Order: structure tokens, then sequence, then C-alpha cells
């Protein structure tokens, strides 16, 4: 119902909106007498400096640090200093036969990253038929994973296939 | 001479009973109806305040015993002065055994007596079909 | 777990543990008793954990088929993170019923390589289970999981 | 020392109990004007006082269990003597109950000796 | 006379209206702090405008309610307080009233929240049954009776709107060994020769019997048998309708009911 | 034959089982074939027997460890315990972090569900989001309740500044507990609501990081450990006036409730008389320092004014059988309060200074003698003289005061001079003046 | 002799119309200064200074709040008296009522003294 004041205040859209002071602040000072508006020590400092400058993205290491002790993570020659930020080598230590370690080179946190690429796929996997079939089963299992995550999903499926390898 | 284990057990029992007494006195003073009752003239509130003061004396002596046993425990620091907290995570007793065997024999005898008492005590289940 | 049963001469016994789960039985087949014992031990650990810190309620009556649970489907497993630690227990018909897990912060074996380069060493998470091997421990009636839980601060 | 990790304090586990107990009850017993309008206000405070009370209680109990376990693994003779005394008390109570039941059954069967005069 | 809640609501409503109009007028003292993109402050303005509409609507809705107060205020009860200062020392009465109410509310809340106890363990009369039966029988629409022809043990039955009576034969204090029937199908007045048990039904109320047995093994408090039987009878009363069936449709099976938490729903689902 | 279940849903999936009849050279051991179905009028969608059919026998035989019904038991158990988890996983797979099949340390023997890169909140995200991420630590979900329908959340954080003492002091945030229980197999909504709540509250907490000039003088007293509600009490020589801060998803505003901690406090000792206005003014701006300031300033005047009885109608009305009160608590602002007497004579006394107060008339309304308020009888007698007596012509304009306020209040049993004639009643100076 | 609730009912339209007039005069002053600062000599019409209207609105709001609080206090007192006192307005005489009141006051004071003694013994 009270629409005249609304549209009338909306008319004064351009930059010259200052008389509102003389129209309202006398009445406000009359009814309200608050000395406490912003007397406390305060200053606006939005940003000074924000960057890692010390390590890899925190989310990845923080998440992989809580994985099982069955795995072991370390670093290769540093060919992923800034962008990749991870070049990991994992060796499954459990009640099963081990295998060739993965590459584990990830991308930004969107994670469309099939991090291992099997650089030594051909010979190291044609060495024996058993591990060759193991690799084949792994690859067949990987494609069904929608938007897999190298951090958890990839390694988990790899361990699952390696433990199912005994048929 | 020491009875430190029994002392700790008594202290735990005492603090548990203090919590129980708090709950009980809350449940008691929960239904604190109007003292000037229409029908009841001076019956309820008298015994109510009596039990109130009783529970008060009880919790008072409980706090006293708690303080006493705590002082006794914290004073008699005999044995394992370092007391490694990291020594709680793993990776003669002939008279004790004799008393245990005697108690087990008595328990088996009592169990046989109870077994006989079962059959001697049903006594109505078989013949309630025509009992009166 | 307060179950009540009624005997039947020609028919078999019926019973309702807590949720009306009526079942039938036979002449000399009552391993359901042992199953109920295991489940009751698990539920008691749950209750005493809730009594003393306060772990979550992920105590599922089943899971993962650890040891095939021989003994008439006897299977129970729960865990309890008290503070910054985590204890776990399993139950069943002798299928690893004695399962205790306890681990300190500074351990012998770990994988710090991926994180040792970074500062602010995080001895807060819990990677290695490090089972406690609940043998020869001062457990008078197996209900001293709460006594074990007391390993928080002294 | 609000964000600091170390706790610079002492003299607890004794006075804390009585303090927490009397805390949210002094609010009740007070010779002061009580505004006749209030709802969902004191409830927060009493939940807080009972929460801290049961918490410090749990702390004391855990400390007690730790001390008891360390004592047992240190001086098992005390725990053995305690168990022996408990077993003796249990046996005494069992014998007393058995004698009471025997006397009751005796008295019962004795009076109904010749109920049927015939 | 529960209009106090609506009146407190109206109090809160007018307080919020005053606060809102004050804040609206205070915010109009200055424009956009730092927009730099547009004049989107119109959004907050319209929000405050709608808040004013909300306030007006609430005022109207509360004017519609709260019809009127009764004549002769205070109902002549505080006339003593209305009396002269000769007899009035009178405010002490209202003070004690408020104190008693506050203490009662506090004790109730404390007892309620103390339900989560910390007692790790609990260790170191044919006159209460009749009293409990008489107390429970004062309740309406639920008639009870007892004959006890077996002996010291208690034998009793309860009735409801239908003829689906329930036979509950238990010990002195706590309820156990119960059974259910429906529409005189038990006829446990002089069944065969006397008030027989027969532990049976026509294969329909077996589920209800199992539910009642489970409830008996659930409401088994360590003490206070009066509270126990009260909870029992309240649980029983929850079947007076047997029409609704939440979490499903009322066609899932023979029937739907299992309210141990004071709320019924489709059975065979918990 | 076929089996079903309820605990997951009404009838989402059945499970058909049949023994493999005509076993080769075996009158027994029919190999107990198994088949799973995933059909949805009753739908009859494909089943594919997608599970380990029938390698279950080989897996049981290849282990290191009467009827063998345990395998069917195991199957129905794992299905009943995995279906809620996979349902919640497919539900959360629409926002972010669809990491499927993660397991908590393996030895737990339970389906686990973590969370990674929680979505942003509609609240302050410019810089507070960065602080949140700096404080965001590992977080996951597990089963809860009676295992049928209940979910629990577990959150942790970085170093908490508000973390005091006597509350199991620890460097990192110990644990944050959130529980949920749906009705039809929705939790994401309440999850994001609580996330926005804790985000705004953490923004407030980070704003709180500063060094107050004289408030610390009141060893700090903030041992009310912050779980999801920052409480503090360091006023009135002891604990007292505990603040409350939280977001109720029902609206945008917050809830504020004074505390009752402190033995030497009043019967209520709260500010419920003005709690409303303080809550709105706090909702206006999250500058908690302003709240602390106004509370420390108004605690004494409120305590003083609360002494006089306002609830009773003071017997019957002196005019008719109607009922009239004798004081009017008026929380119309943050610190200005307009007390009245017998539905008239509105006294305008309040405090706005850091150590003083001020009194004036409240019935002139910027009109000395020009106009009136057109209402209750204004300007009773001469109040300026009564004020000036206790300081140490038809107008009054802002006479100030300080201790002197308390002296003017708390009715003493001596009516001023009190020669000792009679009167067994404690009358207040303001009360007897109005009378 | 006017009842509180009926007065509030009959006064609601007053607060409504006063708020309406307040908004009206606010818009008047706004368009006045908006034509003054940048337009021409057009708005020559001395309206209300908008102070009196706002003060009147606040005063009416305060009076309504006072009346509502008084009604609430009265009804709450009647309710608690009815709930914690039988009907005795001369089957009991007034002296009996006064005696019962005094006895209840004494019992409350005794309860208070007992709680104070408990708190003292606690310390």
């Amino acid at each position: 119902q009270p629409l005249l004041d609304a549209v009338l205040a909306n008319i004064r859209s351009p930059v010259f909106n200052h008389s509102l002071y003389r129209t309202f602040v006398p009445a406000m000072t009359a009814i309200h007498g608050p000395p406490i508006t912003a007397p406390v020590v305060c200053t606006r400092k939005r940003r000074l400096e924000d960057d890692e400058r010390q390590s890899i993205p925190s989310v990845l290491q923080g998440e992989v640090a809580r994985l099982d002790p069955k795995f072991l993570v370390n670093l290769d020659p540093s060919h992923c200093s800034n962008n990749g930020t991870v070049h990991l080598i994992c060796k499954l230590d459990d009640k099963d036969l081990p295998s060739v370690p993965p590459l584990e080179l990830s991308v930004p946190a969107d994670y469309p990253a099939q991090s291992p690429l099997w650089i030594d796929r051909q010979w190291q996997y044609d060495a024996n038929p058993f591990l060759q079939s193991v690799h084949r089963c792994m690859t067949s299992r990987l494609l069904q994973l929608p938007d897999k995550h190298s951090v958890t999903a990839l390694l988990n499926t790899w361990a699952q296939s390696v433990h199912q390898a005994c048929l | 001479e020491v009875n430190t284990a029994s002392l700790c057990r008594i202290g735990q029992e005492t603090v548990q009973d203090i919590v129980y007494r708090t709950m009980e006195i809350f449940q008691l003073l929960r239904n604190m109806q109007l003292p000037n009752g229409v029908t009841y003239h001076t019956g309820t509130y008298q015994d109510r305040l009596t039990k109130l003061q009783d529970n008060l004396r009880q919790l008072s002596v409980l706090f006293r015993k708690l303080r006493l046993v705590y002082d006794k425990c914290n004073e008699n620091c005999g044995g394992m002065d370092p007391i490694p907290v990291e020594q709680l995570i793993p990776y003669e007793r002939r008279e004790i055994a004799e008393v245990n065997k005697k108690l087990k024999q008595k328990n088996q005898q009592l169990k046989q007596i109870m077994d006989q008492l079962r059959n001697l005590i049903w006594d109505i289940n078989a013949m309630l079909a025509m009992r009166n | 777990s307060i179950q009540l049963q009624l005997n039947i001469g020609v028919e078999q016994i019926r019973v309702v543990h807590r949720d009306g789960r009526v079942i039938t039985l036979s002449y000399q087949e009552q391993e359901l008793q042992d199953f109920l014992l295991s489940q009751m031990s698990q539920h008691q650990v749950h209750a005493v954990q809730q009594l003393a810190w306060q772990v979550l309620s992920f105590s599922n009556h089943v899971g993962l088929g650890p040891i095939e649970s021989i003994g008439n489907a006897s299977a129970i497993t729960v865990a309890s993170p008290s503070g910054d630690y985590a204890i776990s227990v399993r139950n069943g018909p002798e299928s690893g019923s004695k399962i205790m897990v306890q681990f300190p912060r500074n351990q012998c074996k770990d994988l710090p390589k991926s994180d040792v380069l970074q500062d602010n060493k995080w001895s807060h998470l819990r990677g290695p289970f490090k089972e406690v091997q609940w043998n020869k421990m001062e457990g008078r009636n197996f209900v001293y999981k709460m006594e074990l839980l007391m390993s928080a601060l002294s | 020392a609000a964000p600091g990790a170390p706790r610079p304090s002492s003299s607890t586990l004794v006075d804390e109990l009585e303090s927490s107990f009397e805390a949210c009850f002094a609010s009740l017993v007070s010779q002061d004007y009580v505004n006749g309008t209030d709802q969902e206000e004191i409830r927060t405070g009493v939940d807080q006082c009972i929460q801290k009370f049961l918490d410090i209680a749990r702390q004391t109990e855990c400390f007690f269990l730790q001390k008891r376990l360390q004592l047992s693994v240190q001086k098992p003779e005390q725990v053995i003597k305690e168990d022996v005394s408990e077993l003796r008390n249990e046996l005494q109570r069992k014998d007393a109950l058995v004698q009471k039941h025997l006397t009751k059954l005796r008295h019962w069967q004795q009076v109904l000796e010749d109920i049927n005069v015939q | 006379s529960v209009n106090l809640e609506a009146f407190s609501q109206a109090i809160s409503a007018i307080q919020a209206l005053r606060s809102s109009v004050s804040r609206v007028f205070d915010c109009l003292k200055d424009g956009m702090r730092n927009k730099e993109t547009l004049e989107g402050r119109e959004k907050a303005f319209i929000a405050h405008f709608q808040d004013n509409l909300h306030s007006v609507n609430r005022d109207l809705n509360e004017l519609e309610r709260l019809s009127n107060l009764v004549g002769k205020p205070s109902e002549n009860h505080p006339l003593h307080n209305s009396g002269l200062l000769s007899l009035d020392p009178y405010s002490q009465l209202l003070q004690a009233y408020k104190w008693s109410n506050k203490l009662q509310y506090h004790a109730g809340l404390a007892s309620g929240l103390l339900n989560q106890q910390s007692l790790k363990r609990s260790a170191n009369p044919q006159y209460v049954d009749d009293v409990i039966s008489r107390i429970d029988r004062m309740f309406p629409e639920m008639s009870i009776h007892l004959s006890r022809p077996n002996g010291t043990s208690a034998m009793l039955l309860v009735t409801l709107g239908k003829v689906l009576k329930v036979i509950v034969v238990m010990r002195s204090l706590f309820i156990d060994r119960t059974i259910v029937k429906g529409y005189n199908e038990n006829v446990y007045t002089e069944d065969g020769k006397l008030d027989i048990w027969s532990k049976s039904n026509y294969q329909v109320f077996q589920k209800v019997t199992d539910h009642a047995t489970t409830a008996l093994l659930h409401y088994q408090l360590p003490q206070m048998p009066d509270v126990v039987v009260r909870s029992f009878m309240t649980w029983l009363r929850s079947y007076i309708k047997l029409f609704q069936a939440p979490c499903q449709r009322c066609g899932k099976f023979l029937q739907d009911g299992l309210p141990p938490t004071w709320r019924d729903f489709r059975t065979l689902e918990a | 034959k076929n089996k079903l279940f309820i605990k997951l849903t009404r009838l989402p999936q059945y499970y058909i089982v049949v023994e493999m009849l005509e076993v080769p050279n075996k009158p027994t051991q029919l190999s107990y074939k198994y088949y799973f179905m995933s059909v949805n009028s009753p739908a009859m969608a494909l089943l594919l027997q997608q599970f380990k059919e029938n390698i279950q026998d080989l897996v049981f035989r290849t282990k290191t460890g009467c009827a063998f019904n345990k395998v069917l038991a195991h199957f129905v158990a794992m299905c009943d315990t995995n279906m809620p988890f996979v349902g919640l996983r497919l539900e959360l797979s629409n926002l972010e972090i669809p990491h499927q099949g993660v397991q908590v340390e393996g030895d737990g023997f339970s389906h686990a569900i973590r969370l990674l890169k929680i979505p942003p909140c509609k609240g302050i995200t410019e810089e507070t989001q960065k602080a949140l991420d700096r404080s965001l630590l590992d977080c996951t979900f597990r089963l809860q309740g009676r295992n049928n329908r209940t979910w629990v959340a577990e959150l942790v954080f970085a170093n908490c500044p508000l973390n005091g003492t006597s509350t199991r002091e620890q460097g990192p945030s110990r644990h944050v507990y959130l529980t949920y229980e749906n009705l039809l197999s929705k939790v994401v909504e309440m999850f994001l609501n609580d996330w926005n709540s804790i985000a705004r509250l953490y923004e407030c907490v980070l704003e709180f990081a500063r060094s107050l000039p004289d408030i610390p003088a009141h060893i700090f007293s903030e041992v009310r450990v912050y779980n999801y509600r920052k409480l503090i009490l360091c006023y009135g020589t002891t604990k007292g006036s505990s603040i409350s801060i939280q977001w109720n998803s029902i609206h945008q505003k917050f809830h504020i409730s004074l505390g009752t901690v402190g033995p030497n406090s009043g019967c209520s000792n709260c500010h419920n008389t003005i709690l409303h206005q303080l809550q709105e003014m706090f909702n206006k701006t999250p500058n908690v320092v302003q709240l602390l300031q106004v509370l420390f300033d108004t605690q004494a005047p409120l305590n003083a004014i609360n002494k006089l009885p306002t609830v009773p109608m003071l017997g019957l009305t002196q005019r008719t059988n109607t009922a009239y009160q004798c004081f009017s608590i008026l929380p119309q602002s943050s610190t200005h309060i307009r007390l009245a007497f017998r539905n008239m004579y509105c006294i305008d006394i309040y405090c706005r200074s850091r150590g003083v107060v001020a009194i004036r008339d409240g019935a002139y309304s910027l009109f000395d003698n020009s106009k009136l308020v057109e209402g209750f009888y204004p300007a009773p007698g001469l109040k300026t003289f009564l004020n000036m007596f206790v300081d140490s012509r038809s107008w009054a304009a802002s006479i100030p005061t300080i201790s002197a306020l308390n002296i003017l209040l708390l009715p003493s049993p001596t009516p001023g001079l009190v020669p000792g004639l009679a009167g067994s009643y404690l009358c207040s100076p303001l009360e007897r003046f109005l009378g | 002799d006017f009842d509180p609730v009926q007065r509030y009912k009959m006064l609601i339209p007053q607060l409504k119309e006063s708020l309406q007039t307040l908004m009206k005069v606010a818009a008047q002053n706004l368009i006045q200064n908006t034509n003054i600062d940048n337009g021409q000599k057009s708005s020559d019409g001395p309206i209300q200074r908008f102070d009196k209207c706002l003060e009147e609105f606040y005063a009416l709001c305060d009076q309504l709040e006072l009346c509502l609080r008084l009604a609430h206090e009265c009804l709450s007192q009647s309710c608690d008296s009815a709930k914690h006192s039988p009907t005795l307005v001369p089957s009991l005489p007034y002296p009996q009522y006064l005696a019962v009141i005094k006895a209840q006051i004494s019992c409350a004071k005794d309860i208070h003294t007992a709680l104070l003694d408990c708190a003292n013994k606690v310390t």
C-alpha cells in the first residue's frame, strides 16, 4: 500500500543523493542518541598477501595423508614443480603380489585427471601373462568410473583389482 | 594398610551415588505442590522437607568423604613416581586360587540345589489343568 | 537386549529380542543364542562408549563380510573415536571377537615423504590402525573397553 | 592466553565440582526481585552447568580408571587382595541367603505338616 | 485459557514492527556503501517494504484473533491484595507464586535433561497393586477390571472403544506375560469353566501381541512401576483408531502399527 | 524364491535365489545359484546379475578360514548396509566430490563417505572463504542411529582462538558433530544450511580477533568453549551475561539469549527486558564489540530499574474496578528506555556515555510549551528538583547523572527523612515522589 | 471503564492511518527537497516537519505495548491464582484465605532458607 514514498525515493537514482542527510539525520539524532557507532579501534585491510609459497596444494596432501598404511607415497625427480605439484610412486604392501608403481600426476582441483599413464606399460606388462591380464582387468574397470579421482578412486580401484587378481 | 584400589572404588561409587542423589532429589522436589493444600492441611510438606534435609545431609557427607578419599589418594604417592601414561597400551596367589576353587565348588553345590528346587517348585504347571 | 521367548510343544520357540523379529527354531539348533550374545556384546560396547568420549553411531550390525562369519551368521563390528584417536572392535562366533585397536601419535612406521617437505607436521590424522592384540590384557569380563578408553589424558 | 595452547592454571578437580553444582542453583535461591516473565532463558544456563558438571565428572572418572590400571600393573597384590575380599563377601552373602531360604522353607513345610487332619 | 501464548506472540510482533521500522528509517540515512556496479540497493529496499507488509499482515491476523477478555478481572482472587495496606504486608504472595512456578519449570527441565544418566551400575505387598489399579482406572474411555483366580499373581483385562479387549496377567508391580484378542474372540469370562487364558487368536492379532511383548521388554524401567504401567497403558491407547498409516499407504498389509516412540507408522519397516 | 527388504526403501530391489537343480553327479549340493535385480505399476527392468555371481563359492573356498546360509546372510546384509550409502553418494554426486567407494582405513569394515572441496556459501566469500579453506581439514560421513535411517557428520578445523581452558584444550579443533535423520530414504539442504551458518559464525569470530582496550581487565574469562556457538562471560566481577550466537535456517536473523552462570548473580540477572532490541541491533551489524560495549554500559541501569515491582497491578484502581499497572518497561531502543507510572508520567532516563547516564522529560517531543504529545497527562509536578536533590519552569532538558542512579533506586525502609512514626514498607524515592 | 483488548482493537486503525500519513509527509518532504536542490522554485508548500508525526507514531506504539503488557500481566496473574488456589471468595472464609496465603509464604521462605543453607554447606 505505501507505494508513493517508495517510487519517489526511487526517482532520486542519480549521484546527487545527499539531501537525505538533512531530511533524516536530524530526526534520527532526535530519537536516537547513540555515541557508539564505530568508536572501537578498527581499520579496513582487505588483503595484504596470500599465496602458498611453501608447499603443494593442501587439499591433495591432506586427503592422501589419511589413506591406509598399505600404500607408500614418495616423490620422483621433480618434473612437476609448479602446476602438476605431484609425482607420486605407490607400492601396494598387503597379502598380495606387488606390481609396477603408478605415475600419479594430477591436475587442478577439478580433477579430470587420469594421473597414471603407464609410461612403462608395454614391456613391464608384457613380461608376464598374469600381470598382463591384471592390467587388462584394471583398464576395463577404469572406464566405468565416471569422473574418477586419482587421489582416492583410482588407487582404490587399482588395489581392488590387484587383490581380485588371484581370481 | 593401603587399600588404594578399594579407596578408588569407593570414590567412584560415592560420586556415582552423588549424581544419583541429585537426580533423586530433583525428581522429589519436582512435584512440589502448593504447601497450603485444600485437602491436606500439614501432611505432605513436612515429610517432603524431612527427606529434603536428609538428602542434603547425605550429599554433604558424600562431598566430605570424596574430599577425604581424594586427599588420601593424592597424598599416598607410593610406587611408580614417574607413572608413565604411555604404559597402558599393549602391542602368593595360591591362597587366592584355593579360595576361588572353594567358591566354585560352593557355587556348583548351590546350582545343584537350585536345579532340584526348580522341579520341586514348579509343582503347579503340570497340574493347574484341574487345580480347583 | 532384553529378549523374551515362549516354548512350544509341537511347534518351535518364538522370540522377540527388541524389534519383533520373530523367528522359528528346531529341536537342538540354537546358535541364534550365541549370535545374540555377540550382538549384545557389541551393543554393550556401544552403550558404554556412549556413557563415557562420545563416538558416532556407525555401529552397523553387518559389513564387508570379513571372515565369512561362520557360526550362524554371527557378525558384528563397531568402532569408537574417543578424542584424536580411534578404537575399533569386531564380534561374531569366534570370528575375531577379540579385536582391539590402539595407536599413539609418534609411531615407528609411516609415510611422511609426501608431506615431510611441507611444514606443520600433521600428527592428527590416523592412517595406521595398529591393532592392540587384546590378549593377556586385564579384561575381567570383556567390558573393560571403557577402561581401555581411559587412555586419553592423565 | 586465549588462543594459546598451554593452560596456565591449577587447583582444580576438587573445588570445581561444588562450584559447578552451586552455580546454576544460586540463580534459583536469591533474595532478589524476580521478573514475572521468562521463557527459554534459564534453560540454556542450566544445560551448560549440567553439561560442564557431567564433563568434569567424566574427566575425574577417567583419571580414576587410569590410576587404577597403573596401580594394578604396578602393584597387582592390592588388586588380588581386593578380589579376594570381594569373593569372600560374595560367598558370605550367598551362604546367608541360602540359610535364610532353608529356614523359610523349613518353617513353611513345618506348619503345613498335618493340614489334612483326616 | 491459553490466550497468553497469542498475546506474547502479539507482543513480539509489535516489538518486531517497531524494530523493523526503526532499522528501515536508519538505513535510509545513507545510500549504497560501495556499489561500483549498479543500484541494487533497490533489492534491500523492496525486502524492507515486504517486511513492513509482513508486519502489517501479522498485526491484522492477531487483531482477528484474541476476541476479548472475560469480565470481572482477576476473578476476585487477589481481593486480599486489592485490600487495604492494613492486612497487606501482598506482593509477597505474587513473589512466592512466581518463585514456585520458576522452580517447578527449572526442576522439570533439569529432570528431563538428566535422562542421560552416568550411573555405570546399580548396586551397593498386596497393597500397591490395588492402589495402582485404582489410579489407572480414573482414566477415561479405558475401563479395566481384575479377578486374579490363579493366586498371588495379578490377572487383569482392559477394554477400548471396540470389543478388542486385552488380557494382561502379570506380577505384583511390573507388566509381563500379556496377550491380545479382538471382539469377544477370547470370551475369558468363564471360558470352558473359568477365566481361561488359552494363549491364542485367529492368526491376525499375533502381530499386535508380539508388538506388546516387545514393548513390555522395552518400557521395563528399573523402578517406579506406576510410571511403567502408565507408559504401558499409553502405548496401548495408541491403537484406538488403526486407520492412518504414514511412511506408506493404508494398504501395505493386514495392518500398520508400531509406536514405541509415541508415534505410529507402517509396520514391518523398523 | 526371492527376498526383499524394508530398511532401505519400500521395494527398491528384490533378490531372487534358486538352487541350481540337476547338480552334476550330486543328489545334494545344488550350488545355490544367486541373482540380483534392479527393477523399479511394478516395473520389470533388467537385472544382469551384476554381482559376483557365482564367484562367491570360489571366494569362500579361497579363504584361510550345518548349513552355509551365511553367504546369503552376508549378501542381504551387505546390500542392506550399502544401499543407504550408495543412495547418499548418488545424491551428493550432484554438488561436488563424487569420490566413490572410499573406505575408512580399511580395517573399519564399514562403507565410508568423505567430502572434498565443500561448495561455496552464499554468504561472505570474498576473503572469509579463503580463511575457511585455510581452516578446512579432513571431513567425512558414517552411518548413524539404528542403522535404518539416520546420518551423522564429523567436522574438524584449524586452531580455534576462542578455545579457552578446562575444556580439554587441544591445538586443532577436536570434533564437530552433526546428526541427521530423513523420512523417505534432503540431508544436503540442512548440511549446506549448517555450513553457511558455521561460515558466517567463523567470519564473526575472525572479526572478533583483536585486542580490546579495557575489557581484558575485566586473565581473560572466555572458557565457554566454542563448538558452534561462541559464549563468553567476563562481567560483574564473575561469570555472567553469557552471549549466544547461531543461525536458525527458519530465517536470516540470529538468536541471542543471556546466560545464568554465576553464583553471585541475580535471580534472573538477564537482559530479557531488552533482549529483543539488542538482538535486532546485533543483526544490523556483526560487530560484536558494539554488543559487548552496550551490554557493559547498560548492565547496571537495567539491574537498577528491574528492582521496582511492575508486574502487580497495585491493588484495585483508585478510580474504578479496572486494573492498571504501576511501571512500564519500554525497550524501544538499544539504551534509551521510557519508564512510566500508573499508565502515565513517562520518565525518560537512560545512559549513553561510557561511565555516566542522563535523565530528561519524555513527554515534550521537541516542544517545550508549543504543543504536547496528545495523550497521557504529561509533566507531573516537578521532577527536575527531585533529580537535582540526588544529582550529587515547565520544561526539562537532559539532566545527567552517574552510583547515584542506584542510590535513587533500591527502595530503602526509610522514606527520606523517616522520623520514625510508622510504616512497615520499603518505598522508593521515585515511587514516593510519583505517589 | 474501557477494556484493554477492545481499546487495542479500536486503536489499530489509528496506528495504521498514522503510519500512512507519516509515509505521506515523508514523501512530501522528499519531493520538496528533490525539487529544491536541483529543480526550480516550484515546491512552495510548508508541510509538517515529519518530527511530530514520527514521535506520535512511536508514542502510540508505546501506549499499545503498555496496554498489551498490562493485559498479559493481569491474565497471567488470574491464571496462576486460579491454578494454585481453590475457589474461596465469601467455601472458605477470607481469614482462612489470608492464613493459607501466609502459610504458603512461610513455606516458600523456609524452602529458600533451606536452599541457602545447602549452598552455604556446599561452600
